[PDB]
């Protein structure tokens, strides 16, 4: 069995963050308006801005980290499958999948790993690729 | 049975309910054991464990022939709608308490007229304290 999805209310095509630095003697325009930096994922092609406060010493480095971390959970969470394989190594493995009813031609990484058994011989085990 | 000195009326107890005498027809019983039967995976042996015992029920027939059956057979039906269970003779199982759980009356002014006939299904019902024990 298998169930893919790719929901819109997930995504956003650019992400704003902000945060104020803390280092031994930084102040002024240096320390409070500066720090801004924007990071944008380009694979949606609408406009749904977002904007981050950064919890933490504010430094440029650190501000697009923190911008990649929700591009990477965003775009996970927008292409979630499951699947079910039957008879019963490990998460974050690559794999290849072939759905061509929907297409699905790219490598996966699996998230998550489930095994199950049942008293009536039922065996099974599930999936969460994302791309 | 065995053998041709048999006498029915001698090994077989006259049915009543709540004290009202009625002809009986039939007699039938239900005992057994709960269990609690278990199979594991990928094993080649079972096991088994005892929960308690089983509710009894009894159903029993009757037949009405006399004259004027409606009257008692209208009658009889007024006492198994009685509140609160009381004593049966079973005629096989002898005295227990029992109460009613249901009563199918069949009759037919074409078909069959003179008799009725009538099914009943009995549970056996053991009085309680209110205390919950």
């Amino acid at each position: 069995d298998f169930s893919a999805e790719q929901s819109e209310d997930r995504a956003n095509s650019e992400i704003t963050v902000k945060g104020h630095r803390v280092a031994k003697d930084v102040w002024g325009k240096n320390a409070i308006v500066q720090p801004v930096q924007s990071v944008a994922d380009s694979w949606v092609g609408a406009n749904i801005p977002l904007t981050i406060q950064h919890y933490g010493d504010a430094t440029n480095e650190s501000l697009q980290r923190r911008a990649k971390f929700e591009a990477d959970r965003r775009a996970a969470e927008s292409k979630s499958v499951n699947v079910t394989v039957f008879h019963v190594w490990d998460i974050g493995n690559i794999h290849y999948v072939e759905i061509p009813p929907e297409g699905i031609f790219d490598v996966m990484e699996c998230v998550s790993l489930t095994y199950s058994v049942d008293a009536k011989s039922t065996l099974e085990t599930q999936l969460e690729l994302a791309p | 049975m065995a053998g041709p000195c048999y006498n029915p009326n001698e090994h077989y107890l006259p049915a009543s309910f709540k004290g009202v005498p009625f002809d009986a027809d039939s007699s039938d019983s239900e005992h057994g054991r709960n269990g609690a039967e278990a199979e594991f995976v990928f094993g080649e042996r079972t096991g088994y464990a005892d929960l308690g015992i089983k509710i009894r029920s009894y159903s029993i027939r009757a037949r009405f022939q006399t004259n004027d059956h409606v009257a008692l057979s209208n009658a009889f039906i007024a006492v198994l709608e009685s509140t609160g269970p009381g004593l049966l003779v079973h005629p096989t199982r002898g005295p227990v308490m029992a109460a009613c759980r249901s009563a199918r009356v069949t009759d037919s002014k074409v078909d069959a007229a003179g008799v009725t006939y009538i099914d009943i299904d009995f549970v056996e019902a053991n009085d309680t304290v209110t205390g919950f024990g």
